[PDB]
């Protein structure tokens, strides 16, 4: 599933007071149960990267955040291999669980979509 | 050769026509060989001996 | 010698009779080879396949 | 593009251009490097250079005239440029260089100096201009033992064997009224020129005809100039194309526009709507490529040229390119054809609607020598629009699909597979 | 460079077993592959040595297995190792496959790895079938009979294929002799397929329990994993030994201790345990043709997973809904097996039909629906607007 699609559905719900009051709480619960923050990872660190869109995005990510991502990943594999969790003071907090890569992903997705449309445009003489 | 070009017009023969030709050949060739072989041994075959010595 | 002067190939080059002489002969040969190989393969596969069908000693309908 | 033509012995051709500021007058002969033989090859190039010799140029400079000369395969040109009013001084110069100073240009001191210069010219070209050198060898092998095989600049071997006599021999056989068209481009009027010419008379070797020979032929072949010390691999590959003024002249040029030209280093070039670009950019198969549809009197060449530093993946470069060509026969899309129509028009426009008069002179002269008149851009655009997908497929099935090719290349070409492998890619398997 | 890297043969050993960069965090579930390699070797070695005292003739088959049990020195060890080994082979392959399901191992770029695996599963089941027939007990005869007849469901040529497979009018001498010939063949094809499996595994390396790139922290195969695998090698051997010497027949069927009889199908007939779920699936469809199709589709549907999983992350580790349904699936699979072991009776029939639907719905409905929902949940649970 494309992030454009995920965002479209997600924004729609997030803008709707009725749906938003109903879903978001369930989603917050889901993310806490997911437990990746206890491993010190942000959600965007979990996205499978073995595809062109993600490679483009990870290429464009600024140097400093890229080094930061690398650390969270390495630290996580180590924690996971020891079968422990990180001390609470190292858990990613909700405020920190920011969609840092998402904008780069959406940008890459839009460019590929346009390129696909332009590659298959029909002409009306 | 014009005899070839009339059927294939400068193209090579396609698999479909190849497989199709193999099926025809397989039957035509078998009949030809069997007839020649049987005719060459006329008299020695059981059929031949069965007609004469009607047993 | 100038590389622009191609050496003599007249001993193998056919004259301006029929340009598809080489082609037609080539395609007929390859077609016949393909044709015969297919018949061969088909009969080879059928030879092995049939060796698995009921043997002469078990076809007895008592 | 106003078609103005008149005959009274000499065939005069002009083309008025309101916006110009300058004018160009000259003579175009219907003979070129193709009208030569292996031994006098380079004679035309030689004539071009003596016409541009310092001596004959200093004369034209004082009169406020600039000199131009172009040696092609089916023709040659000698053009004089000046201001819109000095058109008469131009004619005095042509009348001089081909009737008066005919001997002054062929003096021992001048000939030897010119011969030494073109000798050094052609050598630097064969040593350094790899893409054109290879394109030249494409013609050499594709049309071997036929007229179109001789390089326009001539060869070193034949060049150093040329003497003053050869120039004259050629000149007497080719610089003739029946094989000539006086051209006038820029802002000069038809009558203004026709009267300035009619002023003078005489003839000087008139009523003659150029010699005849053997008919040009395409031979599926290749020539490999491997040089491992060069940094790239330059190659040109093509099939028998369309001769000038052929029913498929435009379809062939349109077909070449579909695959176009590319330059890996230029951002916009990387974005062109060319399918082939999806396949070659990943592993960067080449630094550049350019498709062409070369047309001559008896034949033509349709194919492409390319340069690459990717010496280990040349087979993929060639494979993907020829694989795209197959598409013209079986699956070229409507929108590919439409994109080519637009881009073709634009290119023909930039060629014929150039601001430069010397270009128009060469275009005008060459065209009237063959079809008697110059092709109007408006009629070309209509023929281009009339082209359909069916037209393209029919053309490729004849000229491209499973047809012999001509190959030429130099440099690090170890990775360029044998003829038969390349040749096999001219078609696809099917049921 | 080191001889292990420069030598044409050793460099292969080095790249796959020594310097191979493993994700630092792969857990014990990643030990199942090395275990399947051990199984194949165990199966082949024991089979060959038994092959030396076996007779495929339908009249000497059963007694020759009895001859291996009684007269061959350590023969009963060879047979129990082979027989129980086959069972362990399937329990380990089921865990290996389940590991794949749970951690999204089937996802790109490992699709080919997964597909070749599905090929291996099919060959392994066919091999096991052929081997069981060679014993020529009651279960062997009727199993050969039922399974070959599976092909009679093919329209038109169906019955000819079956006569061709049998080589006669019914499962008989020519059937057992070719089945033993084929039983000997396939293990070598599986090995060939295993090599292809490893070739696909090698270009992408193994995945890990986190489902993210392992590129930032790899540790060599040699020592770390060579010794970690040894741990499971010994536990596998210990447990197989417990069954082989102390409970060698609890995983089999007593009916296979009775020589095959062409005139009597035992009322107590039951397929080998590892085939029970597929058996239950087929038994749920009240139509001959549709029954075999659905059963075969039960294996082939494993091929659709790379496309039905819409998740933007690989693996179930951080997904509550996916984790819950993964276990529903696993337990549904065990129930399908238990249903298979029961008779075609009222409560059981409907349960099987329901469990069969749950099995297919997991791949075709639940996975794509739940994954799509989780994608959105991860999004709205943090992004503000
Ligand atoms: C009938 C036929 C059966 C044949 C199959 C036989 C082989 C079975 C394989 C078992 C398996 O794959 O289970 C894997 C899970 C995952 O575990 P994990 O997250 O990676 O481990 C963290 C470790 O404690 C790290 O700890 P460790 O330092 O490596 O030592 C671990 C432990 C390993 O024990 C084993 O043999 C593994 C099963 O050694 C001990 O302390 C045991 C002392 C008695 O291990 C479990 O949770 C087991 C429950 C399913
Ligand atoms: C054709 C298709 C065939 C496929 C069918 C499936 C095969 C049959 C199933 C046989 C056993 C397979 C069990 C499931 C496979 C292993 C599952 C797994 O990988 O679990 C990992 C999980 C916890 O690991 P995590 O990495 O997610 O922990 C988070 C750390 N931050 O670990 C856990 O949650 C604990 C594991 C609990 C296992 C209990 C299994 C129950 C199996 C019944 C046994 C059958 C005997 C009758
Ligand atoms: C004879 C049987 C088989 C052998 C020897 C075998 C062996 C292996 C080995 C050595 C590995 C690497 C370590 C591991 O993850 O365990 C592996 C990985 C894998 N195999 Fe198999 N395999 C077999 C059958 C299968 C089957 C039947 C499937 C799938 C239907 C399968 C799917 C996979 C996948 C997806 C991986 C990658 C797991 C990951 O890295 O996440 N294999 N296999
Ligand atoms: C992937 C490997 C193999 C598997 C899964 C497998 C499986 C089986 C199974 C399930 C049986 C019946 C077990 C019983 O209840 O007695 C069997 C029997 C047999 N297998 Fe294999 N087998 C394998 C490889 C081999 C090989 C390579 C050979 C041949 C060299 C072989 C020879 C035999 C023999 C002789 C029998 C009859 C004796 C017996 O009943 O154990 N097997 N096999
Ligand atoms: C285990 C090894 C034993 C055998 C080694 C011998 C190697 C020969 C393999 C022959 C494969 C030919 C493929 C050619 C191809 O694909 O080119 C295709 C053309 O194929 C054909 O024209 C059909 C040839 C049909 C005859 C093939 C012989 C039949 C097989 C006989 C049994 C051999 C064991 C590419 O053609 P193109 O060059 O025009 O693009
Ligand atoms: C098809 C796959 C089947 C089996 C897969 C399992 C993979 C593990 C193989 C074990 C080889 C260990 C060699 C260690 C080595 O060379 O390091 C040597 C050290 O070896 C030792 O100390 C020997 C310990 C005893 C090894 C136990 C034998 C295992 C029993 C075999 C059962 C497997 C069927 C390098 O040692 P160093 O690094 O300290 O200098
Ligand atoms: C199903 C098989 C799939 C095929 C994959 C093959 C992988 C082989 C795995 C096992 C490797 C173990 C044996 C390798 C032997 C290493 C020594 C060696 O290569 O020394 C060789 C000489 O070997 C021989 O003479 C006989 C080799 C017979 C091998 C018998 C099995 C030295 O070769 P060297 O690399 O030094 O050559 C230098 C260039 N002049
Ligand atoms: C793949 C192993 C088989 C290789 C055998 C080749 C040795 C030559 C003797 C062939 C005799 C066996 C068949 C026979 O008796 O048929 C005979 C005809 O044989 C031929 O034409 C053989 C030519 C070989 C062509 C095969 C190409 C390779 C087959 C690959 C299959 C995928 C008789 O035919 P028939 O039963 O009458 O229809
Ligand atoms: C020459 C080679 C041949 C013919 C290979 C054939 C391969 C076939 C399939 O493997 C791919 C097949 C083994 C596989 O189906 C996918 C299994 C799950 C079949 C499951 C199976 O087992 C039974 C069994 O074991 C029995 O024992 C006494 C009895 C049985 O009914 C009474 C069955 C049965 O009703 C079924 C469906
Ligand atoms: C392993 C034993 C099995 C043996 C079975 C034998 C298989 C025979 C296949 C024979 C022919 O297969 C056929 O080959 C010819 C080339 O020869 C292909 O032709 C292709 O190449 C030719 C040659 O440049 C082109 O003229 C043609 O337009 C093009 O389609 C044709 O599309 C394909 O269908």
């Amino acid at each position: 599933q494309s992030f454009t699609s995920i965002a479209r559905i997600g924004d729609y719900i997030l803008k709707s007071p009725v749906l938003s009051k109903l879903c978001v709480p369930v989603a917050n619960q889901f993310i806490n149960l997911a437990g990746y923050k206890k491993l010190g990872l942000k959600f965007d660190d979990l996205i499978a990267e073995e595809n062109p869109i993600m490679q483009t995005a990870l290429r464009r990510l600024p140097e400093d955040e890229s080094y930061a991502r690398a650390y969270r990943i390495i630290r996580a594999h180590q924690t996971e291999l020891t079968h422990h969790l990180l001390p609470r003071n190292e858990w990613i907090k909700a405020q920190e669980d920011v969609p840092y890569l998402l904008p780069y992903i959406l940008e890459a997705e839009a460019a590929a979509k346009e390129k696909d449309e332009l590659d298959n445009i029909e002409v009306s003489k | 050769s014009s005899l070839y070009k009339t059927f294939f017009k400068r193209n090579a023969v396609f698999v479909g026509t190849i497989f199709a030709g193999a099926f025809v050949f397989q039957t035509v060739f078998d009949t030809a060989i069997t007839s020649w072989y049987e005719n060459h041994n006329k008299g020695k075959l059981w059929k031949d001996v069965k007609a004469r010595i009607a047993a | 010698k100038s590389t622009y002067r191609t050496p003599n190939f007249d001993d193998v080059l056919k004259e301006n009779n029929d340009a598809d002489k080489g082609r037609s002969y080539a395609y007929f040969m390859v077609g016949a080879m393909g044709l015969l190989s297919s018949a061969g393969a088909k009969s080879t596969v059928e030879t092995f396949i049939s060796s698995m069908t009921a043997t002469a000693d078990v076809l007895a309908m008592a | 593009a106003e078609v103005t033509q008149l005959s009274n012995g000499i065939v005069v051709a002009t083309e008025h251009n309101p916006s110009a500021h300058t004018a160009s007058v000259g003579v175009v002969f219907g003979s070129g490097a193709a009208n030569e033989n292996p031994y006098n090859n380079g004679v035309s190039n030689l004539w071009k250079n003596i016409f541009l010799s310092k001596e004959n140029s200093a004369v034209a400079a004082k009169e406020g005239l600039a000199l131009s000369s172009n040696i092609s395969r089916d023709f040659q040109s000698y053009i004089v440029s000046s201001l819109p009013g000095s058109t008469d001084k131009s004619l005095d110069f042509l009348n001089q260089s081909f009737i008066q100073q005919k001997a002054n240009l062929l003096s021992s001191s001048n000939f030897e100096a010119t011969k030494k210069s073109v000798l050094k010219q052609v050598q630097d070209f064969e040593d350094n201009d790899h893409p054109n050198r290879v394109l030249e060898h494409l013609h050499s092998t594709a049309f071997q033992n036929t007229p179109l095989s001789l390089p326009t600049r001539g060869t070193l071997e034949s060049l150093e064997n040329l003497v003053v006599a050869d120039l004259e021999s050629f000149a007497n056989n080719h610089f003739l009224n029946s094989n000539a068209v006086v051209v006038g481009t820029g802002n000069i009027k038809h009558e203004d020129l026709v009267n300035s010419i009619e002023s003078k008379n005489l003839s000087l070797q008139t009523g003659t005809k150029p010699v005849l020979k053997k008919k040009a032929a395409f031979l599926g072949s290749e020539v490999r100039l491997r040089d491992d010390t060069l940094p790239k691999a330059w190659i040109s590959l093509a099939v028998e194309g369309e001769p000038v003024n052929s029913p498929n002249y435009f379809v062939a040029k349109l077909a070449a526009q579909i695959f176009g030209s590319y330059n890996a280093f230029e951002p916009a070039s990387r974005l062109q709507g060319i399918k082939l670009l999806d396949n070659i950019q990943e592993y960067q198969l080449c630094d550049n490529f350019n498709h062409f549809s070369l047309s001559y009197k008896d034949s033509g060449l349709w194919g492409f040229s390319t340069a690459t530093r990717n010496v280990t993946m040349i087979d993929d470069l060639i494979h993907f390119t020829l694989k795209q060509w197959n598409r013209l026969t079986i699956s070229v899309t409507d929108t590919e054809v439409e994109r080519a129509k637009s881009l073709l028009k634009l290119q023909l426009g930039q060629l014929y609607e150039s601001g430069n008069p010397v270009n128009d002179a060469n275009l005008l002269g060459a065209e009237v020598l063959i079809k008697g008149s110059k092709l109007s851009l408006g009629e070309a655009f209509k023929k281009i629009d009339a082209i359909t997908v069916k037209d393209v497929k029919a053309w490729a099935g004849k000229r491209l699909w499973d047809q012999d090719i001509a190959i030429a290349g130099t440099g690090q070409i170890e990775g360029l597979l044998d003829y038969m492998r390349i040749r096999s890619d001219m078609s696809m398997m099917r049921w | 460079m080191a001889f292990r890297k420069s030598n044409v043969y050793l460099s292969l050993v080095n790249s796959y077993i020594i310097d191979s960069p493993q994700p630092s965090s792969i857990n014990y579930w990643w030990n199942m592959g090395s275990l399947l390699g051990l199984c194949l070797v165990i199966q082949i070695v024991t089979g060959i040595f038994m092959a030396m005292h076996y007779s495929s003739n339908i009249e000497l088959a059963f007694s020759s297995v009895e001859h291996i049990m009684r007269d061959v020195h350590n023969g009963y060890i060879l047979r129990y190792l082979h027989a129980n080994g086959a069972s362990f082979f399937f329990m380990v392959m089921f865990m290996h496959m389940a590991k794949g399901l749970y951690y999204g191992s089937y996802r790109s770029p490992r699709v080919t790895l997964w597909n070749v695996g599905v090929i291996i599963f099919i060959l392994t089941i066919a091999t096991a079938f052929l081997g069981y027939c060679c014993v020529y007990g009651q279960m062997s005869h009727w199993g050969a009979t039922v399974i070959t007849n599976l092909f009679s469901a093919i329209p038109f040529v169906g019955n000819d294929i079956v006569s061709w497979l049998w080589g006669g009018f019914s499962v008989s001498n020519p059937t057992i002799q070719r089945f033993f010939a084929l039983h000997y063949l396939v293990p070598f094809i599986i090995a060939a397929m295993v090599i292809m499996h490893l070739m696909a595994l090698h270009i992408h390396g193994s995945s890990n329990p986190l489902g993210i790139t392992g590129n930032l922290d790899r540790i060599p195969m040699h020592s770390y994993f060579i010794f970690k695998d040894l741990v499971t090698v010994f536990l596998f051997m210990l447990i197989l030994a417990l069954f082989v010497f102390y409970s060698p027949n609890t995983l089999g069927h007593p009916d296979n201790y009775i020589p095959g009889n062409p005139l009597v199908t035992p009322a107590s007939i039951v397929p080998e345990w590892y085939l029970l779920p597929f058996y239950a699936i087929l038994r749920s469809i009240p139509d001959k043709l549709l029954g075999v199709i659905t059963m075969f589709a039960a294996i082939l549907v494993l091929l659709v997973l790379p496309f039905t999983d819409r998740s933007v992350v690989r693996g179930n580790t951080f997904k509550v809904l996916s984790k819950f349904f993964f276990f529903i699936f696993v337990f549904n699979f065990v129930l399908l097996g238990q249903i298979g072991a029961c008779h075609v009776e009222v409560p059981y029939v409907l349960m099987g039909q329901i469990a069969t639907f749950i099995y297919f719905a997991y791949f075709l409905i639940i996975v794509p629906v739940i994954s799509t929902i989780e994608n959105v949940l991860f999004y709205i649970g943090r992004v503000n607007k």
